[PDB]
């Protein structure tokens, strides 16, 4: 979930 | 009387923040879907929102303490306040003018006749406008305008927040800064804090129409399968 | 030694429905995300991409009984197959001259070289070109190419299909018009529905590294939000 | 779940 938040979060 | 050096840090960062995360140029616009002028505008402005989120992750990253909140907490704050970040950081485009957002070339200036061509209405588009047009009149310093998107970033305030308090610290720090800023640095200055924060009470509603607007559209596939997966989730209803 | 005239239906409604989701002109490709030539290709071939899936929905829906299966074999159906689909399409593109895809215009030419600067590897671009010169040199009839692409999407041997024996007739039907076909209007065509079967055994093994490869975007989120969400989901390993 | 497939497929 929120997997390209997390990313762009590093 | 005098701004401190911890407070003038703050607005460094921030000012810095916002000069990476903000291109001027509007170059990279190109690489979008290109605009048409039923939802003909549906693709060229969900990529400019989507690219649009992007920078406004990549400011939040800068904004001193919001890396070390909690990962769920930096995802809430940003998947509410997102939308009213990119209205903030658009009156840097929007031209009293033209009543438009004018970003380089004449293919990048969006109308509010463009934007009912991606799905919204007047009901959001007037309000809109009319927050662009009294924003602009503020003539707010680049040091203010920075201000209030960190503090309308920093909101604790927000449904899915859990570290209320130290959101709200960060978020009392940032607004003492702009409150000294405006008494020290800004000739004539006396009612602009309050104005500002009005402006983050309008911003409340607009992102409140924002949203019921926006699940008519993500309701539609038709619609939602020309949004970008960063939009689906940014402005999607999943909870951390 | 002559076609019956429920096989010349078959023929006549599969060439319409390739005829009405094939656009020879290729005018719709300036709406996706220009092509740039790290995975610089990746937004512009996944909008090329995407656009297909659509139009082999669009073919599918037009094959005799496909309609008729239940939605989740339809979905199966579309979900294992999509991929070799728009690899046997895009034959229609691809020249001899210039080992490439031609779609009109030198900014929608696509060499190896674009592909690889989208995600994939020789290891799935070799066999694939080589597939596109051996499938071109076949010097199909636009019948034969449209039955072949049914017969790719009607084949029953796919995870997550059910009504198998129902799928296998369909199947079985349109390959006994193929048969037909060349037997009485292709000259000299004796060997050719053997060639033709082979190409749907490689169009497996393309599926298989393709897959491969995908799954390898599709867990990097840096390269997956650049995909569109019917990729997403028709590429994806969701099941109904 | 393949909420775009359904639409497409009508
Ligand atoms: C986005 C920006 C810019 C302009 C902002 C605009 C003009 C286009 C329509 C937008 C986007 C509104 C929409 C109602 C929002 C939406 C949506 Si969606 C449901 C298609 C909100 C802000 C509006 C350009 C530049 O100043 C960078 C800045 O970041
Ligand atoms: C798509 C079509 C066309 C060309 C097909 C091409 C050239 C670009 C790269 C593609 C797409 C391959 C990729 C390995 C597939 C992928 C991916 Si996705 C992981 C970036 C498979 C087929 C290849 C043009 C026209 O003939 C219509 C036809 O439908």
């Amino acid at each position: 979930k929120h997997k390209i938040l997390h990313r762009l979060l590093q | 009387h005098m701004l401190s050096d911890e407070q003038m840090q703050i607005i460094n960062s921030l000012v810095e923040a916002h000069h990476k995360t903000y291109d001027d140029s509007y170059s990279d616009f190109v690489r979008f879907r290109p605009p048409v002028r039923r939802l003909s505008m549906l693709p060229h402005l969900a990529d400019l929102v989507s690219y649009s989120i992007q920078k406004v992750i990549g400011f939040a990253k800068m904004i001193p303490g919001f890396r070390d909140l909690t990962a769920e907490d930096q995802i809430a704050l940003l998947k509410s306040s997102a939308i009213e970040i990119i209205m903030l950081r658009s009156n840097q485009s929007f031209s009293l003018e033209d009543m438009s957002w004018s970003c380089g070339g004449p293919d990048f200036k969006y109308c509010i006749n463009d934007v009912t061509k991606a799905g919204h209405t007047l009901e959001l588009l007037e309000p809109l406008v009319k927050f662009q047009v009294g924003l602009k009149k503020l003539k707010l310093h680049e040091e203010e305008h920075v201000l209030l998107m960190a503090i309308c970033l920093l909101s604790p305030d927000r449904p899915g927040v859990q570290d209320h308090v130290r959101i709200e610290a960060l978020q009392d720090r940032l607004c003492d800064v702009l409150q000294a800023y405006i008494r020290i640095q800004h000739p004539g200055g006396r009612l602009l804090y309050a104005k500002m924060i009005q402006k983050l009470a309008d911003l409340r509603s607009l992102n409140e129409e924002h949203s019921k607007q926006y699940r008519s559209l993500s309701f539609q596939p038709e619609h939602s399968m020309q949004l970008t997966p960063l939009v689906l989730e940014v402005f999607g209803s999943e909870v951390s």
